[PDB]
C-alpha cells in the first residue's frame, strides 16, 4: 500500500527469500514433546501398627 | 440428719476407692508408639507389558 509497482517486485523477491530463511532458522527436531504422555499415578503401603 | 449423714457417707464411700487405674488393669494395647511405615511414591505407568 506504499511502494510503487516497480519497488514492490524487489521487496517481494527479498521477502520470498525471507520466508524460506525463517524456514531454515526454525528446525524440525520434534519427537520429544509429542512422545510424552500423561502417565502419573500414586501407590503405596502405609498403615498404622502397634 | 447429721447422724444420717455420717452413716450414709460411711456406707457408700467407706473403704478405699474402687477405681484401681493402673496400667496392668488397662487393656494390653496401651503401651505402643503407633509405628508408621511405607511410602506414597508417585511414579509413571510402565510402557511395556
Amino acid at each position: 500500500t506504499v511502494l510503487p509497482p516497480a519497488d514492490f517486485l524487489h521487496a517481494w523477491l527479498r521477502h520470498c527469500r525471507l520466508r524460506d530463511e525463517l524456514d531454515a532458522l526454525a528446525g524440525d527436531p520434534s519427537m520429544l514433546s509429542r512422545n510424552v504422555f500423561p502417565d502419573m499415578r500414586l501407590q503405596g503401603r502405609v498403615d498404622i501398627l502397634t | 440428719y447429721k447422724h444420717k449423714f455420717d452413716l450414709a457417707a460411711a456406707n457408700i464411700f467407706g473403704g478405699a476407692v474402687r477405681v484401681d487405674v493402673d496400667l496392668d488393669s488397662m487393656p494390653a494395647w496401651m503401651s505402643e508408639k503407633f509405628i508408621l511405615q511405607g511410602s506414597f511414591s508417585v511414579t509413571t505407568a510402565p510402557y511395556a507389558v
